């Protein structure tokens, strides 16, 4: 309903090439009242 | 070939209504994205 909601988590790990065998619940970071349609997204990396 | 602008004359001698007034219009839009601006939500004291 026009809100864009972000939830997130940090954990430490020690692994080479996969997502870990564990359960962790993401806390909400922030809710943004942005009001805009989203249909596609992209990510930004350090070069 | 008249100029579409005229420079205002506001001398402190002039009468009320001939004088310059500062104006602001407050406008808004509703019911299409969430309300980012709102009046102050007052709070009472807390009883226990
Ligand atoms: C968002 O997209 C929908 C579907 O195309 C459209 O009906 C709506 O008007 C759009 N809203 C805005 C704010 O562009």
């Amino acid at each position: 309903d026009g809100y864009f909601k972000i939830y997130s988590k940090h954990t430490p790990i020690n692994l080479v090439r996969d997502l870990p065998q564990g359960f962790s619940a993401l806390e909400p970071l922030v809710d943004l009242p942005i009001g805009i349609n989203i249909t596609r997204f992209q990510t930004l990396l350090a070069l | 070939c008249y100029f579409p602008l005229q420079s205002y004359g506001f001398q402190p001698t002039y009468g009320v209504g001939y004088q310059p007034y500062r104006v602001v219009v407050l406008s808004f839009e509703l019911l299409h994205a969430p309300a980012t601006v709102c009046g102050p939500k007052k709070s009472t004291n807390l009883v226990k």
